[PDB]
RNA sequence: AACCCAGAGCUAGCUGGUUCUCCCCGAAAUGCGUUGAGGCGCAGCAGUUGACUGGACAUCUAGGGGUAAAGCACUGUUUCGGUGCGGGCCGCGAGAGCGGUACCAAAUCGAGGCAAACUCUGAAUACUAGAUAUGACCUCCAAAUAACAGGGGUCAAGGUCGGCCAGUGAGACGAUGGGGGAUAAGCUUCAUCGUCGAGAGGGAAACAGCCCGGAUCACCAGCUAAGGCCCCUAAAUGACCGCUCAGUGAUAAAGGAGGUAGGGGUGCAGAGACAGCCAGGAGGUUUGCCUAGAAGCAGCCACCCUUGAAAGAGUGCGUAAUAGCUCACUGAUCGAGCGCUCUUGCGCCGAAGAUGAACGGGGCUAAGCGGUCUGCCGAAGCUGUGGGAUGUAAAAAAACAU
RNA sequence: CUAUAACGGUCCUAAGGUAGCGAAAUUCCUUGUCGGGUAAGUUCCGACCCGCACGAAAGGCGUAACGAUCUGGGCACUGUCUCGGAGAGAGGCUCGGUGAAAUAGACAUGUCUGUGAAGAUGCGGACUACCUGCACCUGGACAGAAAGACCCUAUGAAGCU
RNA sequence: UUCACAUCGACGGGAAGGUUUGGCACCUCGAUGUCGGCUCUUCGCCACCUGGGGCUGUAGUAUGUUCCAAGGGUUGGGCUGUUCGCCCAUUAAAGCGGUACGUGAGCUGGGUUCAGAACGUCGUGAGACAGUUCGGUCCAUAUCCGGUGUGGGCGUUAGAG
């Protein structure tokens, strides 16, 4: 009598938001059709998935007024560090180990 | 009283959230019956009130059913609430929020409009009041 | 009396007096002799 | 009928003591002068 | 489908039972699969142990989404008027024509909405990813006097993998966004949080799921939170500003109202008002018709003019209908405050059940509700004083943190 | 006359209910209509018929006799009743003797309302009530009795097909 | 007749009740014994009848409606197992309800939920039907609260009638 209730439950998000770290080969978008087109350093897939070719960063931007045009970049900078806490924790591991 | 085309058979409920804009100033007519209380209004109320001011005016002036129901409400038989198969062929309903115009009436002298729209407010489930075309 | 809980003046000559709480109507014609709430 | 009634827990929110007058909600306790400190309370010196 | 003995202490994913002390940590009631859903396997959340760790909390900035709201570009419906195409009908006439109808309808335009499976738009949060700091105390050394930076020693705290092992698998309500229901349930179903579950104590009269709050112990010590200060029960029957006269103060609507304190607009008030006493209050005319009669007053049409201070083809009663009566209107005396209007606050009626006043009681006109300022009571919370215990940790302590 | 069809056409099966009986131990709707009975009869008897779903040896129809059979109306007879009453016996009751039972957390065991696993002597407020016997009644103590026999579950048991 | 409101009130709207049919399934399956009668209560009203009143399209006599009113009253029968389901004869009237659809530790067991049997129908069949039909042992010496009666001690401050 109900007839109804047959939903699939599939999942298809954006996997790596703008300005995350893209491994090589990692998937940027798993999509149904082509919302975001491939820009440069990304490859389309069989089912329009968009995956990173080289490590770097993902940049969502319009490739036309309407289109997303996802892209990737090397993005390597900042070697410099400023955190005391990490050094402190490491220092404690050793001091306590020595004490005990 | 109802729409011709059944786009989707059934349609689940909603909820009121008070007007803040589209207060439906006045467009036709000169005297309106502005709702104040959010509620549903079936098509059968609409019938009732319309009859009221038509046969009361009865001499001149034009009625204006400013709103048309366009959403179905279902009702189930007494079978232990199993599955809501068929109830949309039952009454239709117009969600009417505050600040909204229900009727409009022109071509009628002042106080005759007051009796028409006052009676019409008696046939109808929510507290209203009549407004003039400012 | 017609104990209408909400009726109003009807004859042109209704007086609408309140007494001991009860709002009541008194008219020269007793058809109209109502007591309200 | 056609009106529901308010039960346990539900009944409580309608009918618990609320301090619903902005004023008394506001208020704060007396403070005091700072009460400069107090001596010791014990001494072996004897 | 006997009875006794034996396999047999059969089997039971089902019910009941499971005994001495203290200490530390302490959940879940979710998904998935299941001849499976008042079981079990894995995950999810405890314990304890070993590594590698880096945080957690607050702040800020980025990135995608289409929800709330809005909108009529899309799709689907939607009213009011325009336009007229084209069609039917009258016929002329043996072809389609100019047209006409208070005519039926297709696209369009103007005005106007609506939608979980509508969107040209589109937040707040949430999420993911980055950097940015600094928490609590000490002992200090040098201060006039602080502060803090200067170090040193502690203490407190996140996770991601593993090992050995659990219990859990129908939660409940409350807040919010929703489905189903009847925008009914202390109903059901999911998403994000709180309490109960597993948590005491005070307020709520009594009262898991609401409010404050988190229980190591002792104390015939103090300050407060939620809530309160007439009596029963602690603490002002304390201050001043107002409002209620129903015992409202404890429960429900539409509707009704010269109740009551105010406010927002309106005109009138010596070319004097609403009060009352008053006077006057029409000619055409019996308005035309209809009706036995219709003459203001069955009904309907014209619905004006003259006269004047003023009279509407008369306000109501009434008459077979007339007549009659009286209103509106109008001048005089008395005398200068009265109509209208919507809403604010608190109230009244509407608001009635079956054992006996049911709302803590006594009661109260403030000991009710609206507003501000001061003192107090109020818990196992915080303080003060004194013991215990865990680790942190490896040693007397002592100090933290629980 | 109007109706009901003596009589016809269609798919159908292997064929399409014969005789009798019929709202029936079978008719649901349904106290079916009508007649008799009754003051009044959803029961009852006799009929009609659209037999929801009668029917010929899981026999049809009817029968004299017989029934601790079911069913309806009679006359006689009466405490069945109207409407109770008195009486005798055995118990009950009191005294002498012997002397159990089931049940039983402990009970110092009030009423009304309110609350609460949403129907409390055990909680709250108010009322009421000297302590304790004996006879009498049974509304509660979700009173006793049998781990419900109805309902469901168990990858329970058993019987029959 | 005219006349909305003597009376009925279309179309639609807003409530209270808690007793019908229901929705949830919260207590109760180591058990909360069902329908209808008998006996005995007691309570509610929105009132059927008796007491007083308006209004009436009330001449009177009847009424119709509403208002305060629960003090009282609220028949006997025929049919059915079956509370307005009902005809008969009255009667002032011959109410609706709540009390675990009051009352089975008070009563009957006509019905339904036991084992036998049969009818119609479903099932090939065992069997089955919230269809029918005939038969079918409803157990009890009150501990406590409750109630009706009746006592005793003791209180009433000296003791008693």
């Amino acid at each position: 009598t109900k007839n109804g209730r047959d939903s699939k439950g599939q999942r298809l998000g954006v996997k790596i938001y703008g300005d995350q770290v893209a491994k090589p080969g990692a998937i940027i978008i798993r999509q149904r059709g082509t919302k975001f087109h491939p820009g440069k350093n990304v490859g389309i897939g069989k089912d329009h998935t968009i995956f990173a070719l080289i490590d770097g960063l993902v940049k969502f931007e319009k490739y036309g007024p309407d289109k997303k045009k996802v892209s990737v970049y090397p993005r390597e900078i900042q070697p410099e560090n400023p955190n005391s806490y990490r050094a402190r924790k490491r220092e404690n591991f050793r001091l306590q180990r020595e004490k005990k | 009283l109802s729409p011709k085309r059944t786009r989707f058979r059934k349609q689940h409920r909603g909820r009121m959230k008070g007007i803040s804009y589209r207060g439906n100033r006045i467009c036709f007519g000169r005297y309106a019956l502005q709702a104040l209380e959010p509620a549903w209004i079936t098509s059968r109320q609409i019938e009732a009130g319309r009859r009221a001011m038509t046969r009361n005016a009865r001499r001149g002036g034009k009625i204006w059913v400013r709103i048309f129901p366009d959403k179905p409400v279902t009702v189930r038989p007494a079978e232990t609430r199993m599955g809501s198969g068929k109830g949309s062929p039952e009454y239709w309903v117009a969600v009417v929020k505050p600040g909204r115009i229900l009727y409009e009436i022109s071509g009628v002298a002042e106080n005759i409009a007051r009796r028409a729209v006052a009676i019409a407010a008696s046939k109808m489930p929510i507290r209203t009041q009549f407004i003039i075309s400012g | 009396m017609k104990i209408r809980a909400s009726v109003r003046p009807i004859c042109e000559k209704c007086r609408l007096i309140r007494r001991r709480g009860r709002i009541i109507v008194i008219c020269s014609n007793p058809k109209h002799k109502q007591r309200q709430g | 009928s056609s009106r529901p009634q308010k039960k346990g827990t539900a009944h409580h929110m309608k009918t618990r003591p609320k301090k619903t007058a902005r004023w008394d909600i506001k208020r704060g306790p007396a403070v005091y002068p700072p009460l400069p400190p107090l001596p010791a309370e014990w001494t072996i010196v004897s």
